[PDB]
């Protein structure tokens, strides 16, 4: 396909939206035989359930009580994507992460416990968006998601549509049943950085083992709260790997992560390297110094502390070029670019939020 | 009568598994030889690497740190500062699978740090260990030394096999309250699935530093699953795993118990309040908030001066020392506190 | 005269709307708040191919095994069956929320109670628990315990913990003060992968390999001291095959020899322990209903007096309930397996 | 150049378990990774310093009269040839080296920094050739490698797997994934380009419970445990399709018992009578798969109480398919001369102790 790069000029970045496929609009991009295999089968993952993930969300699927359009399910309609969110919003450049095939929140493709199936839907959902969402209106541009647990499938995926303008992004998720500095997912970086495409990992359930590293959490505040734990071991690990000294300029963000935490554990993290590099000399930087040209994180559901001036302190200490907004419309937690910032927020900063600090990410 | 200045976190470390057949009934001292001796040190703090020791601290035979009373007296009380020492054995029987051995070993080492460690000096204090695979077995531990009021406190590792709110692992906070004993969790693990939930890290350092996001899952299953309400004079040392990532994760915590509150009602204050009152936290490693400013900026973020105790964390080697926390604040009143204050409601050891 | 049950029928819940008139409030309320997501298990995928033989009665959704009046319809028609065990594999136990999973399995259990047993007396049925709680399980198994058409206590093959940790020992004390035998049905709580060497790949795969969990549990619930500390305790295999199992005796009759003073309570043979308290379901029969294979598996064993049969209604497997008959010569041993085995489960007289 | 193996009056003996004496993998390292290990030791998926999980019980598990002078059991190669090889006529025994020292089973390939399990499986390779295999060539390797990442294991097999000391790739029996998973092909591609089969030997770690549901406490239930794996591992194998992409790939289970794999294979195919189209790209009914593809070794033998079972089941297996191993020097060894029954068919033996693992090994 052919289309402009995206243009940010008055408008703002959001980072994170969920558009859903309506009921059927996947099937005339999938093979007969998935067709078949979904109809008997559904979509097995890391779960003994037919038909939900293993934290089912609590109120209303966790979606905005105004986000319903007519029929189908938030997020569905892009009509309504269009006037709630990216007009009333003067979104410029809107990244789809689409994380279900269907009506039915959070259950990833790349998840799949068929890996075949998973590449298939992966594919069906990459030309889907494409056609039905980001041709029709360019300020919307995909986050692919691509298979990160069979490489070989998500090389292909990349390498078939990752150099089409109407992607901006590879999607991954915040669980793996490796971390995400192992070699394992090397080609998949590798194939990336050939594309000139950044990586986005968003929050997750799955992945191969239990949602904290000590036990399956019990209650709803143990599961939403833990979704940060996940991102800090992928921090961890695709710093200290080394993953970004084998891949110089590859790009990654966590998305719906939070941010503050970052600081904190980026400080130990550079602290306890101190004392203990030696178990990994080939590392060419302090940890800490990987951060400006490697991580990202966008904002929602925007950290609230006690004190409004930590908020900018933490952000600071993390990395301030490196923070960019997110509505994460339609989700009931979504941020509102106008009241999302404390009043006293510095305005220099809310503006790169908004604008400069993702146009570095995408490339813009 | 003045608060004591406690090192609330210093290591004893078992020379061999040899070491418990004094304390171990026939059965299992003639298992132990019988099998050659397999000996659970744990590889938290690999004894080869940087953190295991100070270069000078005193050291045995085979030049190891903190395997004898006589040479962690030694060093810890040399300068006069430290009036009492808090000692964990981290010795690994929390990873004895046989559920047997798990209970005698743990008891054997008890009575180890009883007879070697606590009876030769009157300044050293100990956590109980206990056989956390069996939680009404970790309980009767706990029992069994009640009545030694130099046992001031329960480990617990940071990793646990299911999460410490859990009703199966109720007996175990029921058993400290019945104590009167604080819980301490210390870095360190049963490893009985990968210690983060995207896998097993690579290297002891991608392990040590992101065991804190296990310890956000411990604080928020044990409070969701309401210990703080059912067990209300419960306290819990978080011993060697920084501190710095507390505030987010309260942050975070209490907006989401807004949000889900009616799951789980008994918890009519916030987090935000009940860490602060019923979490204390020690000082070693200070994770880079002994810079300048930085122990200040900490206790605001963390809206409380009465969490930070001090510790040393010997003979365990961090960037910073046990006494550079004054390089982070201006306030002579928080170093009291930190120094001798906080750990009075740990403790209630007095000069 | 011994009756002649059929050791593993299934009752499957309509939605999780049909909990709605056995819940409290806070739980009615709360279910249509959520959008009732259904614990539908994904053990029997609804659109697979053992979901439901071509034969039995359906509901306006195509769903067979929904209402008691299908199920007593199609499993008593032909006069050879007087009772039927029903276990509702609803997935309660994969709730996570500790309260919301004690609530769903009373309820699950009251569902059954109701519009099950109450409809006709010739079912009787499991008592679900929220294994998540070995406390609360057992004071499930305690309310239940007075009904006497509850017959056993349901538990998943794939658990949190072994069966025989100290953890999960509350189960068996309750299921044994009840008089009750416990069963392990196929199925599981899915807390680790389901195998130790990771998460198979297709339901086919793991519903074939989820034996070698059985022999997990075997192993933990016996090494432990279960059958010494709770010895009336009775162990239903249902729908986890069996022909695995003599070679898994021989094992651990061996390695029981060398390993006898590591669990010095053992004091009978594991082979012997097994051929007691263990009884298994005959449908799936993996092939033992071929030509002279149930006369081989039963010698293998070296007991006729542990399979008892099942239909597995509404499942679908390769041979039917019946089909058994071919792989043996001897009315003895069918007469222990439709009848006699059973009795020593259920005492269920026609 | 070292002949090829030749068995004429001796045995293959699939498994035999040798260890280096301290010190003797250094000169095979690189002075990178010996300050390393000097550091931090060998950290896999435990919290434990220098034991694995489940230590062994009585005697490391090792023959009480198998310790030599000084050393560990397996470490003095004068002995290994006066105790095993003389003493059985063993004229092909497969070397699987399960730890880099005086330990009975921590393996390299587990060691979660896979850089490090790489050169010390690299280590181990040029160790056990150029100090057992060329100097005594009845004995010849299974090399291991690091099958969690597949790029080394492949470079180690282009380096050493043509050499003629080398019959076989090891692997483990724990995985992180089920073998039949993509992750592992290349590994399958590379062993098959050097005209290699694999065999994968009991271990624990690999990343899971040693059970599919939960972690076992006493040693009856760790050690019958060790055949869970192997039946999970065949089951992936086969019904992913692995051996249709690979139709030359030879893969033998080493110490998971063999009697067991006969009515898990019958009860896979009953269920797949039925599931099948789950998995319509399969190419063969599931069994029909163990004759060209899955071998197992016998050790610990198995023990019906009617020793008459054992032939049927091995037959009800594939009998074609069972090789004969020692397991020397561990604790349940198999002598050649008492592991069968006195019933037991003479040419199902005899297949067993020869032709059967000279064609699994191509000899
Ligand atoms: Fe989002
Ligand atoms: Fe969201
Ligand atoms: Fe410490
Ligand atoms: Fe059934
Ligand atoms: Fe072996
Ligand atoms: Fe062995
Ligand atoms: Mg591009
Ligand atoms: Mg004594
Ligand atoms: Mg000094
Ligand atoms: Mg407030
Ligand atoms: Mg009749
Ligand atoms: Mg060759
Ligand atoms: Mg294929
Ligand atoms: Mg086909």
């Amino acid at each position: 396909g052919t289309l402009p790069a995206p243009s940010v000029t008055t408008g703002i970045v959001d980072a994170d939206i969920h558009p859903v496929p309506q009921d059927g609009a996947l099937e005339p991009y999938l093979d007969d035989r998935w067709k078949k295999h979904i109809r008997e089968y559904g979509v097995r993952t890391t779960t003994g359930l037919q038909f939900i993930s293993e934290y089912p969300q609590m109120y209303g699927g966790a979606m905005r009580a105004d986000a319903w359009p007519e029929s189908g399910y938030p997020g569905s309609d892009r009509e309504l994507l269009r006037t709630q969110l990216l007009d009333k919003h003067n979104i410029q450049l809107g990244v789809l992460q689409c994380l279900a095939p269907g009506g039915q929140t959070l259950n990833p493709a790349g998840q799949a416990l068929n890996q075949e199936l998973a590449a298939a839907l992966c594919r069906a959902t990459n030309d889907w968006q494409l056609e039905h969402l980001v041709y029709p209106d360019p300020r919307m541009r995909a986050a692919i998601p691509v298979t990160f647990e069979t490489p070989d499938y998500a090389v292909a995926e990349i390498e078939r549509v990752g150099a089409d303008p109407g992607v901006v992004a590879v999607l991954g998720t915040s669980k793996t049943l490796e971390p995400l500095g192992s070699r394992k997912y090397w080609p998949i970086y590798e194939a990336s950085v050939a594309q000139n495409l950044p990586i986005q990992f968003h929050l997750s359930q799955g992945g191969g083992h239990a949602n904290t590293g000590t036990g399956w959490t019990s209650y709803h505040t143990e599961y939403h709260t833990g979704h940060v734990q996940s991102f800090q071991s992928q921090l961890l690990s695709l710093v200290l790997s080394g993953t970004f000294d084998r891949f110089p300029t590859l790009k990654v963000m966590f998305v719906e992560g939070n941010v503050a935490h970052f600081a904190p554990l980026i400080q130990r993290m550079d602290y306890t390297w101190e004392t203990l590099r030696g178990e990994l000399p080939d590392l060419q930087r302090k940890p800490s110094e990987y951060i400006r040209d490697h991580i990202w994180a966008s904002t929602q559901p925007i950290d609230e502390p006690e004190k409004p001036e930590h908020l900018a302190e933490l952000l600071e200490e993390f990395c301030g070029d490196n923070v960019v907004f997110a509505t994460d419309y339609p989700h009931f937690d979504f941020d509102d670019p106008e009241t999302a910032f404390p009043r006293s927020f510095p305005v220099d900063l809310r503006d790169k939020i908004l604008r400069g600090n993702g146009m570095r990410f995408f490339g813009v | 009568g003045v608060p004591a200045v406690v090192d609330c976190d210093v290591h004893a470390v078992l020379p061999s598994p040899h070491s418990l057949i004094p304390y171990l009934d026939e059965y299992w001292a003639d298992q132990l030889v019988a099998q050659l001796a397999p000996t659970y040190e744990p590889n938290y703090h690999p004894r080869g690497s940087a953190i295991a020791q100070h270069s000078d601290a005193s050291v045995d035979e085979n030049g190891r740190a903190a395997t004898t009373a006589e040479n962690l007296v030694k060093d810890v009380f040399a300068d006069g500062f430290t009036d009492f020492a808090v000692v964990n054995c981290l010795y690994g029987v929390q990873q004895i699978h046989q559920p047997r051995r798990e209970m005698a070993h743990a008891r054997a080492l008890n009575h180890w740090i009883a007879n070697e460690w606590l009876d030769k000096d009157d300044r050293l204090r100990a956590s109980i260990v206990v056989p956390q695979g069996s939680p009404r077995a970790a309980a009767e531990e706990i029992d069994f030394w009640s009545g030694d009021k130099r046992f001031v406190q329960v480990l617990l590792l940071g990793q646990s096999e299911l999460l410490y709110g859990r009703e199966i692992n109720w007996p175990i906070w029921e058993a400290a309250e019945a104590a009167g004993l604080p819980v301490t969790l210390h870095i360190g693990g049963v490893f009985r699935q990968a210690p983060t939930s995207v896998g097993w890290p690579a290297s002891h350092l991608e392990w040590y530093v992101g065991q804190q996001s296990n310890i956000e899952a411990q604080l928020n299953s044990i409070i969701s699953e309401g210990i703080l309400q059912k067990f209300p004079k419960t306290k819990i040392l978080l011993s060697e795993l920084g501190f710095n990532w507390l505030p987010p994760f309260m942050w975070k915590f209490d907006k989401l118990w807004k949000s889900y509150r009616p799951d789980i009602p008994w918890v009519q204050e916030s987090p935000l309040e009940l860490i602060r009152e019923h979490v204390r936290v020690t000082t070693s490693p200070s994770d880079g908030a002994e810079e300048a400013g930085r122990l200040d900026s900490i206790v605001d973020r963390l809206g409380s001066d009465r969490m930070l105790v001090y510790s040393s964390d010997y003979p365990h080697k961090h960037h910073s020392g046990p006494r550079d926390i004054e390089n982070g604040t201006h306030s002579p009143e928080l170093l009291d506190r930190i120094y001798r204050r906080n750990a009075f409601d740990l403790y209630n050891l007095v000069v």
